[PDB]
RNA sequence: CGAGGCGCAGGCAGCCGUCGAACCGGGGAUUCCCGAAUGGGACCUCCCGCGGCUUAUGCCGCACUCCGGGGUUUAUCCCCGGAGGGGGAACGCGGGGAAUUGAAACAUCUUAGUACCCGCAGGAAAAGAAAGCAAAAGCGAUGCCGUGAGUAGGGGCGACCGAAAACGGCAGAGGGCAAACUGAACCCCGGGCCGACGAGGUUCGGGGGAUGUGGGGUUGUAGGGCCCCCGUAUGAGACC
RNA sequence: GGGGACCCUGAGUACCGUCGGUUGGAUAUCCGGCGGGAAGCUGGGAGGCAUCGGCUCCCAACCCUAAAUACGUCCCGAGA
C-alpha cells in the first residue's frame, strides 16, 4: 500500500502512467543541461531511498550524462591477428549505470557513492543520477544506519565495485553454477571472471 | 631574531677598504638584504650607515661592504673585532 | 498558472487564499494530514474530505498521481502556487507538497463551499 | 654550560645574553681566519650549543606561562 | 647526417636539461619544462614504470 | 647504563661530563629552499592583494578546487567549518590489452586475459549468510590448502586448453535497509545544569529536514493492522 | 501463540530477440550493448536444451562483515 509504492510502479512503466508527457518535458531540459548537474533535492525520491537515501547535510545527487553504445576501440600502432583486429561492436565489460559513478565521484572526490540510478534515457544518452554522500562530516557518522560509509575504507569503492552497478558488472550474483572461475574474485583467478 | 653577522674577513683588501674607503666587509646570511644589513650594523657597532652594497660568492656565502658615515670611521670598529 | 502535467487548471488568487485560511482552522479544530503519502493513504483509505496540493514541486513524481487517485476515490482536490505557504497553512516550519484535512471543524461550510467553487471551475 | 643556569634568567636578560653570544662568536671567527692564535676548538662549539640552549628555555617558558594563564 | 661528425657538432652548445627542482637529476629540460627523469612539469606523480628506471635507484638504494 | 666521550676516521689541538655524559627509550623545541606545492610564473628563484601588530624596519595570519553553513548593491562577488589531491617494498581490487612463439608453414586456436598501460584501497583485500547445492541422497555463510583431475568439457576436434560440485581439513559470526504501519517523535552546531569536569539524562539560540529526519521491520514471514487468552515490561541479562 | 485481505515485498530488473567480448561452459558461462519487456508472496526463481505436468529446493533486482589465506619494507633465528 501507500504513496511510494504508486510512484515506483507508474515509473516502472515510463510511456503509460503520465511518466511520458513528463519525460519528455524534463528531457529538452535535460539535453540542453551540461553533462554533470548537482541537483538539492532527489527526483525518484521511492526509487533512492531503497538504494539508501537521507536529506540530511552532505547528502548530494547528481545527474550525469553518459553516452549510448559501447566502446570504440582505439586505432592500431602495429599489426594484429585478424580477430584482435576488429573496432566496431566492441563492448565495455563496466556497464554504462557504473561509468555514470565513476564520472560523478571524479567531479567530486571527497563525497563518495553509496549507489545509483536510472532517470531515462533518449536516443543518443543516458541519464543516471548518483547518490553520493559525504564521508568525512560528523554528520554521517553519528547515525548508524549509513556510518559505514565514513570508515577510512570505504573510500574509492566505487572503482573496485562494491555498490549495485559495480557488482552486477562483475558477476557477482550467484553463488552456484556459472561462478565457478568468479570466485571469490576475477583476479583471483587471474582476469578469467567477467 | 636570526644570525646576522657570520664573521669578519680580514685580508690586504679589508685594508684597502677599511683606509681608503671607510667601508667594512663581512661575510654575513646568504639570503640578506640591504634594508637589513644597514639597520642591523646600526644597532650593533653604534654607528651610522651611508650605504650597503652586497654580492652573493661563488663560495656559498654572501660578502657585505658596509660603507659608514665618515665620522664613524672604519678603522675604530675594524680594531675590535678580528684584531684584539 | 505555472506548473504543468497534473494541473489541469488554474486556481485564481482568491480561491487559493480561502483554502489556505480553511487549512489554518483546519489544523486547530480538527485534523489535518501533513506530506505527501499521508495525503495518499487519506485518499485510499477514504479518510480525507479535501486534498490541497503544491505547485512548484520538482520532480513532478511525487506528485503525479494525486488528482487521478483522488477523482476515483470522491474527493475533491484544489492547486496552491507556493509549497511553503502549504507547510506553513499546515502549522509547520517547512513546506509540504501535498497536505489533506481529514475532517474538518468549523471549516466544514468553507471547505464544502472550496469543494462545489472548484468542481464549478472544472470538473 | 647547564641548562639550570639558563632557566635562573629571566626572559628581557636571556635575549641581551643572546645578542651578546653571537657577537663573541662573530668576533672568534674572524680571529680564526685571520690565522688562529687562540688554539681552543671550544669557544666556537661551545658558543653554537650555548645560543641554542638560550632560544630552547626561552620559547618554552613564553609558552608555558600563555598556556597558564589560559587554564586559570 | 651520417659521418663528417665533427664538422657538424656545434650545437650541443644551447643547453635544454638540468638539476631538476624536484628529483635532482639532470633532467629537467628547460624547453619543455618537463623532466625526462621524475616527470616534474609534466605530472604531479614522479615517473615510475615497470620496467623500470626510477625503481631501479630506489632498490639499489635499499 | 652508567665513568669516559668528542659518528665512519687510530691525527693535532682543544674540549665536555656526578647540578651523571657518550649511549638507549619515550616526549617535546628547531626542522632552509624546491616538491601534491594551493596566490602567480620560473632554468630549485622571484613577485604580489588583503588583514593583525611594533613609532619604523622587523614580525604574525591569509586568496587555487569540492561539500556544509552565512553576508549582500544577492555585484555568485566574500566569510566561517570540514575535506580532496600526491607518495608507498610487494600484495589486493576494478578497468585497457599485444606480439615474438607454439600448432615445425599459418589465418581460427596458442601465447593470454600473460607482458605493458589506467583508476583506486587497506593492513590485509575481496568474497560472504543461498532467487545456493543436486552422487535426488544429504547440506544450511565465505575465503584458503589438499584433492577431485589433467577428470567432465572445449578445440584445423589438430596442436593444446581445461573447471566445479563434493570430500578431508583450517578458521568460524552474524547483522542493517526499502516497504506495510507511524509522520517531526529527529540529526548537527554552540552554551549551562545535574552528574568523579566521564557515560547518561535535562534545558536554552541557529542550521538540516515532509522531494521525509526519526520509530517499526527484513527469508519467512510474525497477522504487518485490529483483536483476544495466559505467563504479561512479573522476571532476568546483555551492553557502555 | 491463532483470527479476515497474511505483510506486497526492490525495474528498464527478471526474461526474449539482435551483435560482441570471454570462458572449460558444451543448445546448457559470464559480462556489455542495441531493440522489447513481467509479476503485487492468490507471487517468483532454481534442479546443466525447449515446452507442459508432478516432485524437491530457495527469494535476485538495496547494504556491511571479524577470523583463517597475500607480501617481504623490518627484526630475529637457519643453512647437503
Amino acid at each position: 500500500m501507500g504513496m511510494y509504492k504508486y510512484i515506483r510502479e507508474a515509473w516502472k512503466s515510463p510511456k503509460k502512467s503520465y511518466v511520458g508527457e513528463l519525460l519528455k518535458q524534463r528531457m529538452i531540459k535535460w539535453r540542453r543541461e551540461p553533462v554533470v548537474v548537482r541537483i538539492e533535492r532527489p527526483t525518484r525520491l521511492d526509487r533512492a531511498r531503497a538504494l539508501g537515501y537521507q536529506a540530511k547535510q552532505g547528502y548530494v545527487i547528481v545527474r550525469v550524462r553518459v553516452r549510448k553504445g559501447g566502446r570504440k576501440r582505439p586505432r592500431w600502432k602495429g599489426g594484429r591477428k585478424p580477430s584482435k583486429m576488429g573496432q566496431v561492436k566492441y563492448s565495455p565489460k563496466k556497464s554504462l549505470q557504473w561509468i555514470a559513478e565513476e564520472k560523478a565521484a571524479r567531479k567530486f572526490p571527497n563525497l563518495e557513492v553509496l549507489n545509483s540510478y536510472w532517470v531515462g534515457e533518449d536516443g543518443m544518452y543516458k541519464w543516471f543520477e548518483v547518490i553520493m554522500v559525504d564521508p568525512h562530516h560528523p554528520v554521517i557518522k553519528s547515525d548508524p544506519k549509513i556510518a559505514w560509509i565514513a570508515l577510512k575504507h570505504h573510500k574509492g569503492r566505487v572503482f573496485r565495485g562494491l555498490t549495485s552497478a559495480g557488482k552486477k558488472g562483475r558477476g557477482l550474483r550467484n553463488k552456484g553454477k556459472g561462478a565457478e572461475k568468479v570466485r571469490p574474485s576475477i583476479r583471483a583467478n587471474e582476469g578469467k571472471g567477467k | 631574531p636570526y644570525k646576522v653577522i657570520i664573521r669578519p674577513v680580514v685580508t690586504e683588501k679589508a685594508i684597502s677598504l677599511i683606509e681608503k674607503e671607510n667601508k667594512l666587509t663581512f661575510i654575513v646570511d646568504r639570503r640578506a638584504t640591504k634594508q637589513d644589513i644597514k639597520r642591523a650594523v646600526e644597532e650593533i657597532f653604534n654607528v651610522k650607515v651611508e650605504k650597503v652594497n652586497t654580492l652573493i660568492t661563488p663560495r656559498g656565502e654572501k660578502k657585505a661592504y658596509v660603507k659608514l658615515k665618515p665620522e664613524y670611521s672604519a678603522s675604530e670598529v675594524a680594531a675590535r673585532l678580528g684584531l684584539f | 498558472m505555472a506548473k504543468p502535467s497534473y494541473v489541469k487548471f488554474e486556481v485564481p488568487k482568491e480561491l487559493a487564499e480561502k483554502a489556505l485560511q480553511a487549512v489554518e482552522i483546519a489544523r486547530d479544530t480538527g485534523k489535518i494530514r501533513k506530506g505527501t503519502n499521508e495525503t495518499t493513504k487519506a485518499v485510499e483509505r477514504g479518510q480525507a474530505k479535501l486534498v490541497i496540493i503544491a505547485e512548484d514541486v520538482d520532480p513532478e513524481e511525487i506528485v503525479a498521481h494525486l488528482p487521478p487517485l483522488c477523482e476515483e476515490k470522491e474527493i475533491p482536490y484544489i492547486y496552491v502556487p507556493s509549497k511553503k505557504e502549504l507547510g506553513a497553512a499546515a502549522g509547520i516550519e517547512v513546506a509540504a507538497a501535498s497536505v489533506a484535512i481529514i475532517e474538518p471543524g468549523k471549516a466544514r461550510d468553507l471547505v464544502e463551499e472550496i469543494a462545489m467553487k472548484v468542481k464549478e471551475l472544472m470538473k | 654550560m647547564k641548562p639550570s643556569e639558563i632557566r635562573e634568567m629571566s626572559i628581557e636578560e636571556i635575549d641581551a645574553k643572546i645578542r651578546e653570544l653571537r657577537l663573541q662568536l662573530a668576533k672568534e671567527r674572524g680571529l680564526l681566519t685571520m690565522g688562529t692564535s687562540l688554539e681552543n676548538p671550544m669557544v666556537i662549539r661551545n658558543l653554537r650549543r650555548d645560543i641554542a640552549r638560550l632560544l630552547t628555555i626561552k620559547k618554552e617558558k613564553l609558552r608555558e606561562r600563555e598556556k597558564g594563564k589560559v587554564k586559570k | 647526417m651520417g659521418s663528417g661528425t665533427a664538422t657538424f657538432g656545434k650545437r650541443n652548445s644551447t643547453p635544454t636539461h638540468i638539476r631538476c627542482r624536484r628529483c635532482g637529476r639532470v633532467s629537467y629540460n628547460v624547453k619543455k619544462g618537463y623532466c625526462a627523469a621524475c616527470g616534474f612539469g609534466r605530472s604531479r606523480r614522479l615517473r615510475k614504470y615497470r620496467w623500470s628506471k626510477k625503481w631501479k635507484k630506489k632498490k639499489n638504494a635499499h
